[PDB]
C-alpha cells in the first residue's frame, strides 16, 4: 500500500531553519501533488504549500518568504524547508496526497522551536507493590525529565503491544514527564522477560529497562 | 476573501441523526469541498468531496451513515444514527486559483460531543519510587487514571491523610477509544518518602472519589 | 460556474 514516510529533526531554535523530507512509498510522484500542512495546538489547519506533479509550486502567502518546497522524482522524495522559525511556528507538520477520492498523510513531525537544552530522560521500570496474587499483572516504565517532545516508547521491541496504555507527557519547569503501563497475565510474568523500550530522537538516546520483580 | 465558515462545536445524543454545516463565502458559493474527520494530535482522515448539487464522494473506511447535501452557500455532513466512534473534529476544506496562484483553505472546525454514553469508572494504578530512582536521592509517585467516561476528572494527592499540593504534577485528560486517560505525578526526595507513612493517590469522577495508597514500608 | 480548484491533479 501507500506510504508517506516523514524524517527530520524537530528541535529548532529561534531564527534557525526546519528541514522535513517526506519519502512516498507506492506510488509515483510524476503523478501526484504533494501538499504540506501544520496544525498547532487548539488552532486548526493550515495550508502551507504544495509541489505539483510536474514540479511547479504555490506557496500560502503567509510563508513564500520563508518556505521552500522541492522534490526528487527517481528516490521519490519531498524537501520542504522554511526559514526563520519564531515560537508560533511550533505545530505539528504534514505531507499529504490527495486522490479521487482520499488522501494519503504523513505520519507528522512534531516541531518545537525552543532556546532551552536537550535533555535526556531517565527511565525507570516500575515493578508493582509488593502483595501484588490476581490473575492479571501491571508494569509500567517512567519516563522522567526530557526535552523535547517526543520520545518513543515500546514494550519488548514492539512484540508487546496488547494491554498498553501510554500516557501523553505532562509538562512543568520546563521537563517533561511521561508513564507507560503494561497488563499482562500473571503467569506471563516474571516468568518471561518483559523490557521498556524508550528512544529520543533529539538527544540520540535508546534506553531498555528490564522489569524486575521487587 | 476565500473562508469556510462552521461553528466550533456541537452536540447530539447516541442514535440520533447530526447535521454539521459549513458555509462558504458569498462569492464561492458554488464550489465543491472537502471534509476531513479529525483525532486530537493525528493526521485528518479524508471523508468526502461534496459537490454543489449535493452529489458526493465518500473516501475508503467511511461508513454508510455518513452523507453529505447542498444548499446554496451551505454544506453538510450527515451522520444517522450517530455512535460514540464518530465523536471527532470535523473540518471542511477548499481551494481556488486568486490571483493566478493555487490556494486551499481549512474552516476552524467543528467538534462533536455524542451525548447519553454510558458512564465509566476510574481504574487507578499506583506505582512507589523505583529503587533506581531512590540511588538517586529522588523519589516519584506515579498515579495512572484510565478506563474513564466522561473525561471530567479532578486528581488530589495526599501524605498522611492531609492534603499536599507541593510537587504534584497532573495532566489533562486524554482520548482512547471513547474512553479517557490522564496521569499524576508526585515528585519528591528520597527523604520526604522515606518520612511518611503513606501517600495517596485521590480521583473524583462524577462526585465518586476512588483511591489507591502507597507506604515506604 | 466556478466551482474551485481540486487539491488532487
Ligand atoms: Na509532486
Amino acid at each position: 500500500q501507500v506510504q508517506l514516510k516523514q524524517s527530520g529533526p524537530g528541535l529548532v531554535q529561534p531564527s534557525q531553519s526546519l528541514s522535513i523530507t517526506c519519502t512516498v512509498s507506492g506510488l509515483s510522484l510524476t503523478s501526484y501533488g504533494v501538499h504540506w500542512v501544520r496544525q498547532s495546538p487548539g488552532k486548526g489547519l493550515e495550508w502551507l504549500g504544495v509541489i505539483w506533479s510536474g514540479g511547479n509550486t504555490d506557496y500560502n502567502a503567509a510563508f513564500i518568504s520563508r518556505l521552500s518546497i522541492s522534490k526528487d522524482n527517481s528516490k521519490n522524495q519531498v524537501f520542504f524547508k522554511m526559514n526563520s522559525l519564531r515560537a508560533d511556528d511550533t505545530a505539528i507538520y504534514y505531507c499529504a496526497i490527495y486522490y479521487r477520492y482520499g488522501a494519503y498523510w504523513g505520519q507528522g513531525t512534531l516541531v518545537t522551536v525552543s532556546a532551552a537544552k536537550t535533555t535526556a530522560p531517565s527511565v525507570y521500570p516500575l515493578a508493582p507493590v509488593c502483595g501484588d496474587t490476581g490473575s492479571s499483572v501491571t508494569l509500567g516504565c517512567l519516563v522522567k525529565g526530557y526535552f523535547p517532545k517526543p520520545v518513543t516508547l515500546t514494550w519488548n521491541s514492539g512484540s508487546l503491544s496488547s494491554g498498553v496504555h501510554t500516557f501523553p507527557a505532562v509538562l512543568q519547569s520546563d521537563l517533561y514527564t511521561l508513564s507507560s503501563s503494561v497488563t499482562v497475565t500473571s503467569s506471563t510474568w516474571p516468568s518471561q522477560s518483559i523490557t521498556c523500550n524508550v528512544a529520543h530522537p533529539a538527544s540520540s538516546t535508546k534506553v531498555d529497562k528490564k522489569i524486575e520483580p521487587r | 476573501q476565500l473562508v469556510l465558515t462552521q461553528s466550533s462545536s456541537a452536540s447530539f445524543s447516541l442514535g440520533a441523526s447530526a447535521k454539521l454545516t459549513c458555509t462558504l463565502s458569498s462569492q464561492h458559493s458554488t464550489y465543491t469541498i472537502d471534509w476531513y474527520q479529525q483525532q486530537p494530535l493525528k493526521p485528518p482522515k479524508y471523508v468526502m468531496e461534496l459537490r454543489r448539487d449535493g452529489s458526493h464522494n465518500t473516501g475508503d473506511g467511511i461508513p454508510d451513515r455518513f452523507s453529505g447535501s447542498s444548499s446554496g452557500a451551505d454544506r453538510y455532513l450527515s451522520i444517522s444514527n450517530i455512535q460514540p466512534e464518530d465523536e471527532a473534529i470535523y473540518i471542511c476544506g477548499v481551494g481556488d486559483t486568486i490571483k493566478e496562484q493555487f490556494v486551499y483553505v481549512f474552516g476552524g472546525g467543528t467538534k462533536v460531543t455524542v451525548l447519553g454514553q454510558p458512564k465509566s469508572t476510574p481504574t487507578l494504578t499506583v506505582f512507589p519510587p523505583s529503587s533506581e530512582e531512590l540511588k538517586e536521592n529522588k523519589a516519584t509517585l506515579v498515579c495512572l487514571i484510565s478506563n474513564f467516561s466522561p473525561s471530567g476528572v479532578t486528581v488530589a494527592w495526599k501524605a498522611n491523610g492531609t492534603p499536599i499540593t507541593q510537587g504534584v504534577d497532573t495532566s489533562n485528560p486524554t482520548k482512547e477509544g471513547n474512553k479517557f486517560m490522564a496521569s499524576s505525578f508526585l515528585h519528591l526526595t528520597s527523604d520526604q518518602w522515606r518520612s511518611h507513612n503513606s501517600f495517596t493517590c485521590q480521583v473524583t469522577h462524577e462526585g465518586d472519589t476512588v483511591e489507591k495508597s502507597l507506604s515506604p514500608a | 460556474v466556478q466551482t474551485g480548484r481540486r487539491p488532487y491533479e
